[PDB]
RNA sequence: CGCGGUGCAUUAGCUAGUUGGUGAGGUAACGGCUCACCAAGGCCACGAUGCAUAGCCGACCUGAGAGGGUGAUCGGCCACAC
RNA sequence: GACGGUAUCUAACCAGAAAGCCACGGCUAACUACGUGCCAGCAGCCGCGGUAAUACGUAGGUGGCAAGCGUUGUCCGGAUUUAUUGGGCGUAAAGCGAGCGCAGGCGGUUUCUUAAGUCUGAUGUGAAAGCCCCCGGCUCAACCGGGGAGGGUCAUUGGAAACU
């Protein structure tokens, strides 16, 4: 059975960018949204919009591609997983493609990039590499 | 008892020495409970730096001074404010 | 233990002059034996590597564990490329400090000087030829041994001296006023391929 | 005045009289590969009036050893 | 493997063995058992003294002497250089390495120690073959 | 398409190699040469050739590697970002690298580094070693280099906001 | 007392002062430390028990690191002296 | 004052007494002559030697290192060759012949809550010596001394609360 929703939305983007789809969709979650959003406003995907359904509710993704159509994420990499959760320190925050990327991580002051994670100076789970 | 005495350090035809808070039985350059100060005895003006509170510290606790650190300690002044401390 | 044999043939086996003048490389631009003349294979990269390295160790009279030492040292400088930052304390060890003042024509002359205790540091004695020298401590030669045609007859040959040097004629005193930036020292050698050398 | 180490576990032996057994069940990360392991680590407790039941939530304190393997003292009965 | 897997089961990697074996043992005599020492040598008195033919691509006389080591193990082992004045019952000094062309030979006859003499007229290479400058 | 004339490109044998046809007469025994070709200013290229004569298979790798020369990013001495560059059997792996630290690089891929104007970088081939793989893999990941400007532009960021 | 650092189940059973209690005695001291009684428990696939090997550590060698190897000299602890 | 007339210093005198070892077919920096003719021998691997051998032995050259140089033994590396970092299983080694299932591992969405994991602050401690970093002392270096830093899946305590 599923056992990784996170993965699943990562892997449903890395899917639909592969063949350059205009849009996604995939079921809702609190987490599921903090990512869209991150991705959003770090530049990655065009827009994010919300359904309210009868089950959990849909979250669609509009993806984003450059002239001649150059895709704008290169790939997705799930770190932390449910076989092996990954924890990093503030000072142990990833880098990704020195800087070019970004990482999202889950903190006690909310879901961020690593950017924002050693800003603050606080580490937390590391959820994806983005780039 | 407690002595405040010397540990050889340096090497070969070079010694330098730390003052150090040690346990009579424990070997010379063995266990010790604290370092206090040190000796250079090569410096034609002997150099000494010592942590003067420290010193009277373990003092006032009873600890002994070997015959050389009580030297060290008189020319410091030490031995004197440990002195004053007792009146 | 010092290379005492014949200099020419250090020089054509790398292919470049290490006193400077060219006199080794005029007559019989190559390599050293009967093999010379005539045409051999191409040299390997690791033979570009090892020849590139040697030329570094035969120009200051150094031996392999000494130079493997120094550059060593030379990783530890935190600013600056590993390969500059190496020419630059080859430079400033003592040895080639007395032949850039100009007080030997050579620098197994100079170190010859530097090991005998011809020569003084800051006013003290030192016959360390390693010995390294600090920007602006002051080289001279000893008052006992200023007067000795050897360095006066190098003191008045040697028109030009880096521009990385203060020297003074008449005191025989001398002192580097800044380390020597690359251009101004030999272009010729290829620290980069001396740094990938030792890499491997 | 200084502290003991009280640990909060469940009973899983009280067939001995004035004692029971506790398991406290940490969780340690893997030396090599990082996970998480359980790991149970069970102790003596010294009951006094032989309270606390199989399969209980109990509080212990650490003590002077009052047998050959007591080492601890029932503090609370948490749940039952 | 999963992650969990690993922890059930954790990596583990193939042990290695010398080539050298009977260099990696000694023996007491009190005990009458084999310690397990690392020697780079080992003393031993040659039980025979003889020629041996090589492998298949090979062919030549090389020349071996089974040699009962100081440690009791029984090895076969290979004279180095041209010329030798080894003879059953001479007490001779053993190093390792094979010999290709021998396939049960694995250690080499140190020259110019204990019994063994250096390679006569040998001038190149001379510290092995064990001789003396001229 | 970079176009080869303006630049001043220098040509690297790699790797000469003789290979053999297998006839009824016996064995027709050729050349196949390896070329890495480059301007050491960011752009290099590789080719292969084949002929009964090594400085005739050497031309023709150099006119093929000319016809398929592509740009490098690069920061400096180095290389804007890590990269792991998969062809067939080749695995490698490249670095940036602090200045001055050379290319520690080894085989076929100090050729197509040197040529491409890299200075400083670090490298660790993980896959196989044949020589014409692990090319090919280098210049895959030397196709994966982005740079931080053209990264921002499509991300809609100032190079700023992207670092 | 918590935690940590070897191999083997082609070693899974082990334990009977053993597990706990009640008193007594004993120790600088708590304690089956010992004893007399009353119970019967304790341990163990989170590796008991058995077997083999080993003094432990600060450290040392190596390695990009994660690690791997080692435990001379020096210092700490331990153990032993036919 | 054991060291001890020791370090050290000064003067005079003479280049005079003070270099080897291994390697040079490829890997691998360095090549030619003879001698030998699957012999004698070499060899880490691939492999050399069968009468014109840069691979055996000698010589001349040459390369590397140097009061050392080589050989053997042992450990780490290269070895991603046990892959946590960092590999695999159609045909190369590798999917149990198949199911049912105890324990275990993992597990959908969400409100509040907790806070064991996680993150973070402070304090305590992680001896000295050692590596490392500054700073000084020995003519330099080794070495020595001073001042730091580092090192814990450490404890105590205050916080955070997304994630488990
Ligand atoms: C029957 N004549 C044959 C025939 O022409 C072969 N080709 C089909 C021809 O092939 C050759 O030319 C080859 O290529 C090889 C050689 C063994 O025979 C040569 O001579 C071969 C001729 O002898
Ligand atoms: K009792
Ligand atoms: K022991
Ligand atoms: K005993
Ligand atoms: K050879
Ligand atoms: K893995
Ligand atoms: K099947
Ligand atoms: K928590
Ligand atoms: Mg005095
Ligand atoms: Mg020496
Ligand atoms: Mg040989
Ligand atoms: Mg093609
Ligand atoms: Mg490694
Ligand atoms: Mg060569
Ligand atoms: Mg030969
Ligand atoms: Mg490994
Ligand atoms: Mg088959
Ligand atoms: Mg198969």
């Amino acid at each position: 059975v599923m056992t990784d929703p996170i993965a699943d939305f990562l892997t449903r983007i890395r899917n639909a960018n592969m063949v350059k789809h205009e849009t996604l969709e995939v079921p809702a979650s609190k987490i599921k949204r903090d990512i869209a959003e991150i991705l959003k406003r770090e530049g990655f995907i065009r827009d994010v919009e919300y359904i309210e359904d009868d089950k959990q509710g849909v979250i669609r993704v509009f993806l984003k591609y450059g002239k001649n159509e150059e895709r704008v994420i290169t790939n997705l990499k799930r770190i932390s997983k449910p076989g092996l959760r990954a924890y990093v320190k503030a000072d142990e925050v990833p880098k990704v493609l020195n800087g070019l990327g970004i990482a999202i991580i889950s903190t006690s002051e909310g879901v961020i990039t690593d950017k924002e994670a050693r800003a603050k100076n606080i580490g937390g789970e590391v959820i994806a590499y983005v780039w | 008892a407690v002595k405040i005495r010397l540990k050889r350090m340096g090497s070969k035809k070079s010694p330098f020495y730390r003052i150090v808070v040690a346990d009579s039985r424990s070997p010379r350059d063995g266990r010790f409970i604290e370092t206090v100060g040190t000796y250079n005895p090569l410096k034609d003006p002997a150099e000494v730096v010592l942590k003067e509170d420290l010193v009277l510290d373990w003092l006032s606790k009873g600890a002994q001074p070997s015959d050389t650190v009580r030297n060290i300690l008189s020319k410091e002044g030490v031995m004197k404010k440990h002195h004053e401390a007792k009146n | 233990s010092r290379y005492t044999g014949p200099s020419w043939k250090v020089s054509r086996r790398l292919g470049i002059s290490l006193s400077g003048t060219g006199k080794e490389l005029a007559r019989r631009p190559y390599k050293p034996g009967q093999h010379g003349p005539n045409s051999r294979g191409k040299v390997s990269e690791y033979g570009m590597q090892l020849t590139e390295k040697q030329k570094l160790r035969h120009m200051y009279g150094m031996n392999e564990r000494q130079f493997r030492t120094l550059f060593i040292k030379a990783s530890k400088i935190k600013e600056g490329k590993h390969g500059v930052n190496f020419m630059v304390l080859l430079e400033q060890r003592l040895d080639n400090v007395v032949y850039r003042l100009g007080l030997a024509t050579t620098r197994r002359q100079a170190r010859q000087l530097v090991n005998h205790g011809h020569i003084t540091v800051d006013g003290k004695r030192v016959d360390i030829p390693s010995y390294h020298v600090e920007v602006g401590q002051v080289i001279g030669v000893r008052e006992k041994s200023q007067n000795i045609s050897t360095i006066k007859e190098a003191v008045e040959a040697t028109v030009g001296r880096p521009a990385f040097v203060s020297f003074d004629t008449e005191k025989l005193e001398g002192s580097f006023t800044r380390l020597p930036e690359r251009d101004e020292l030999y272009p010729e050698i290829d620290e980069a391929l001396v740094v990938e050398y030792y890499n491997q | 005045r200084n502290q003991r180490k009280v640990y909060q576990g469940r009973v899983v032996s009280d067939k001995m009289d004035k004692t029971i057994t506790v398991v406290v069940e940490t969780k340690k990360n893997h030396p090599i590969y990082g996970k998480r392991m359980k790991y149970s680590k069970k102790y003596k407790a010294h009951d006094e009036n032989n309270t606390a039941k199989v399969g209980d939530i109990v509080k212990i304190m650490e003590t002077r050893p009052l047998s050959a393997t007591k080492r601890f003292r029932l503090l609370e009965v948490v749940e039952e | 493997p999963t992650i969990n897997q690993l922890v059930r089961k954790p990596r583990k990697s193939k042990v290695e063995k010398s080539d050298s074996p009977a260099l990696n043992k000694g023996y007491n005599s009190f005990k009458k058992t084999q310690t397990n020492v690392n020697s780079p040598q080992k003393r031993g008195v040659c039980t025979r003294v003889g020629t041996m033919t090589p492998k298949k691509p090979n062919s030549a006389l090389r020349k071996y002497a089974r040699v009962r080591l100081s440690n009791l193990i029984e090895v076969t082992a290979y004279i180095p250089g041209i010329g030798h004045n080894l003879q059953e019952h001479s007490v001779v000094l053993l190093r390792g390495g094979r010999v290709k062309d021998l396939p049960g030979v694995r250690y080499h006859i140190v020259r110019g120690a204990l019994d063994t003499a250096g390679v006569n007229d040998r001038k190149q290479s001379r510290s092995k073959y064990g001789t003396k400058r001229p | 398409y970079i176009d080869p004339k303006h630049l001043e490109l220098e040509d690297r044998v790699v790797a000469i190699n003789r290979v053999t046809k297998v006839v009824k007469g016996g064995r027709r025994l050729r050349f196949a040469a390896l070329v890495v070709v480059g301007d050491k200013n960011g752009h290099v290229g590789f080719g292969t050739g084949k002929a009964q004569e090594v400085p005739e298979a050497i031309r023709k790798a150099i006119e093929d590697a000319k016809k398929n020369l592509v740009e490098v990013p690069m920061v400096g001495s180095t290389i804007p970002h890590e990269v792991i560059g998969v062809f067939g059997g080749g695995r490698i792996l490249m670095k940036p690298a602090v200045e001055g630290s050379g290319v520690a690089a080894g085989g076929p891929v100090r050729a197509v580094l040197e040529l491409a104007g890299v200075a400083d970088i670090t490298s660790k081939s993980l896959g196989s070693n044949t020589p014409i793989n692990v090319v090919r893999a280098t210049v895959e990941g030397l196709k994966q280099l982005k740079r931080a400007e053209e990264v921002a532009a499509l991300r809609g960021k100032s190079v700023e906001e992207i670092i």
